[PDB]
DNA sequence: TGGAGAATCCCGGTGCCGAGGCCGCTCAATTGGTCGTAGACAGCTCTAGCACCGCTTAAACGCACGTACGCGCTGTCCCCCGCGTTTTAACCGCCAAGGGGATTACTCCCTAGTCTCCAGGCACGTGCCAGATATATACATCC
DNA sequence: GGATGTATATATCTGCACGTGCCTGGAGACTAGGGAGTAATCCCCTTGGCGGTTAAAACGCGGGGGACAGCGCGTACGTGCGTTTAAGCGGTGCTAGAGCTGTCTACGACCAATTGAGCGGCCTCGGCACCGGGATTCTCCA
């Protein structure tokens, strides 16, 4: 059948809140990371666990970051997040 | 080129489903990708220059983790 | 031959931990977290050093920085330990 | 020349405190080390190890497991106040967070 | 007689205090709050001036920028009034 | 004995530093909170300058342990010595 | 013997080149100092101190002043984006703050 | 007695701004900025020379510790200025 | 939309105190030579990183319904802003005690440095125990 | 009250902890010299007090505006399902280059003599804070 808006959304929320598993691709990360090294120096070289731990504290702090963001979202008596509340959140911690 | 469409819509949704967010915007995702670029450029440039000190063209864990520890987001596990 | 804080850790988790193993990450972090720990207690000793015009690092200037560094409880509990430690040494 | 009786087994320590006066005197930190400073210092860094560990081998022990994983220590760090304190600017590698849900998400 | 509308005194004030790099606090209530503290820790205390001078200017900056980081809070709201909850939130996102 | 000194951070005191911090309409339980905040900072402010002090082993505390307390939570200050 | 030279005089500066050496001698950071990081380093501050200078002297002209008061240094900080980078948790003593009125506060 | 950069920057006031001159507060801010600037380009340098091995500290650490620590316009600028100072005292 | 009261901006006069320049000197920078070692460079090696192939399969992606929910509008009523008057304590000037911070002398014990030596710690190797996986049953949620 | 996610229990298999040989770094023992403890002194400077005065805080009161609750509505994410695609695992191969060792030489620490630039002290003049009066916004109400 069909399930209420919210309830699979909160399953996600307590699945991954469970688990320390990576959430984002290892390739398109390692293409991403690869992408922008170009701008700084021409043809390098990257170990595997640079990758990783780029992957891994990219994850903590764009996690971090939406906890922030949903604390700016239910401030403003919203359940939903908004780039607005992204925005409020990077100017309080000084990012911008 | 164009690799920031590789951080796909779901992968930021777990992202935020970690951070415990209910509901996402359809305007969400571009400016995760944008502050996940600014990030990763700030990050990955100070380790290019870690490593171009040391005469290398690899950059290594080492050097990631310093270039996070500048910024105050020291990482332990990765040799630090 | 990579120096490391692995077999003092095995010795304090089965100081109190007996039937308690560690995984490898587990260990590369807690390697970390000693390295991280003795920099910032080192770093503090060596500014308050550095403030009061001496040029050496005694138990004074490490206890100094662990108050500084270290929040209430653990302060004091770092605190007791240590000073129980160095009266150990000079008493023996 | 008598037994070699080691700096910290006459302090009581399992932390070495003759590498930690290496690292002390290498490290750049003072012109001179006193000789108690590495054996306080050996002895706080061995205090806060055993917090973390009995901290974490509880932790290990509510999920019915024997061997600490980094979910357990990053369980430890966070669940204590002082800890969480000690340790706000860290992310610790294969750890995650922890379960917190706000009470206006739920139904 | 003559009544001015509630908001242009405020902004008037706001511009006034802007321009201005006086210390907003009177100097002998926070001494006395600075001893009252510092006896908490160490009885038998005294205080060079400049070292009072040096904490009333780092707890006015502070504050100043606090309450910036609490009108954003507030304008993210819908609101122009500041309010407790807009303080929390700043001191949360700050990690405070 | 110093009692109840966080009654002299008035009202109107709280008023102008959010004039400056560019505050129009201010709430009643604000001055509380800013009191509490301003007691907390303080207080972690003020404790790293006494521990300075009592390293040094002085009976006063003065600028320049303040301006390391300040140096030491990210929050440096200029215009005081360094 | 020769003429004493100034270090700061043959490399073009006026930061003391010998002053930062001894710093950073007696200052505790490595075993050995290379003779050109002090010189780098005088260059280095004598541009950021004149980066900073120029622009306070142009708010203290602006202001209708002649001297440089902390105000001064403060808008010179705050009002250019790489020195607000720099020196973005630092506070200037009797500096104040820079003139920011929201949008949403102010009358229609 | 006491040391600090009050001539020096009062040198380099004159240079740019000739009829400007500078009060006794923002004489004490700039000489504290100056002392910070040299305290985290000295401790990034040493840091630098910890990490590569290496117990000098020469102008290469210093270049790269001007890249790490200021802003990308500041920091290309200010390497140009430290090697021409570099470049003209090598050569004469 | 015009106009009155309040506020802000602007120009001339006055004194004051802090910046700016001059001088003595002293201590710290410079110059010259010596010496030991840190590092630059050359060679080699073997390790891990990159590039490509195949498959199979989990995850990304497109699309449709629909329901909750973000957002705009309206009323209301309470809370905070503006202003006047009284009170109160901040602030400035001054005047003394006296703790205590800063400096100097000396003197001693504590730590750097060195040679010798052995035992703790690390790399390598292995075999065995702890989780990961798969399936059926009932407990826990969901609508 | 019926329909699904998930503890719980049992087999099974594979990819941390103990043992050992070498080795190298910590420890014992001794010397040398200088960093800091300790006593004495003295003078800045911190605290406590008194008094006038006046500026700022506190209290009261009127009123208006904005915070908050309620309600409608239109739309945009949540959820589900079928289709596509490229992540991921395993495998092969090859060449860059990270890392180790050896040799030599340039370069920075160190020491002693010299001397001059910077710092303390002092004196004096102009930038600016303040005051008073007039010109120009400027906000609110008829």
């Amino acid at each position: 059948h069909r399930y209420r808006p919210g309830t699979v959304a909160l399953r996600e929320i307590r699945r991954y809140q469970k688990s320390t598993e990576l959430l984002i691709r290892k390739l398109p990360f390692q293409r991403l990371v690869r992408e922008i090294a170009q701008d700084f120096k021409t043809d390098l070289r990257f170990q595997s666990s640079a990758v990783m731990a780029l992957q891994e504290a990219s994850e903590a702090y764009l996690v971090g970051l939406f906890e922030d963001t949903n604390l700016c979202a239910i401030h403003a008596k919203r359940v939903t997040i908004m780039p607005k509340d992204i925005q409020l959140a990077r100017r309080i911690r000084g990012e911008r | 080129r164009d690799n920031i469409q590789g951080i796909t819509k779901p992968a930021i949704r777990r992202l935020a489903r970690r951070g415990g967010v209910k509901r996402i915007s359809g305007l969400i995702y571009e400016e995760t990708r944008g502050v996940l670029k600014v990030f990763l450029e700030n990050v990955i440039r100070d380790a290019v220059t870690y490593t171009e000190h040391a005469k290398r063209k690899t950059v290594t864990a080492m050097d990631v983790v310093y270039a996070l520890k500048r910024q105050g987001r020291t990482l332990y596990g990765f040799g630090g | 031959r990579k120096e490391s804080y692995a077999i003092y850790v095995y010795k304090v988790l089965k100081q109190v931990h007996p039937d308690t193993g560690i995984s490898s990450k587990a260990m590369s972090i807690m390697n970390s977290f000693v390295n991280d720990v003795f920099e910032r207690i080192a770093g503090e000793a060596s500014r308050l050093a550095h403030y009061n015009k001496r040029s050496t690092i005694t138990s004074r200037e490490i206890q100094t920085a662990v108050r500084l560094l270290l929040p209430g409880e653990l302060a004091k509990h770092a605190v007791s330990e240590g000073t129980k430690a160095v009266t150990k040494y000079t008493s023996a | 020349r008598a037994k070699a009786k080691t700096r910290s087994s006459r302090a009581g320590l399992q932390f070495p405190v003759g590498r930690v006066h290496r690292l002390l005197r290498k490290g750049n930190y003072a012109e001179r080390v006193g000789a108690g400073a590495p054996v306080y210092l050996a002895a706080v860094l061995e205090y806060l190890t055993a917090e973390i560990l009995e901290l974490a081998g509880n932790a290990a022990r509510d999920n019915k497991k024997t061997r600490i994983i980094p979910r357990h220590l990053q369980l430890a760090v966070r669940n204590d106040e002082e800890l969480n304190k000690l340790l706000g600017r860290v992310t610790i590698a294969q750890g995650g967070v922890l379960p917190n849900i706000q009470s206006v998400l739920l139904p």
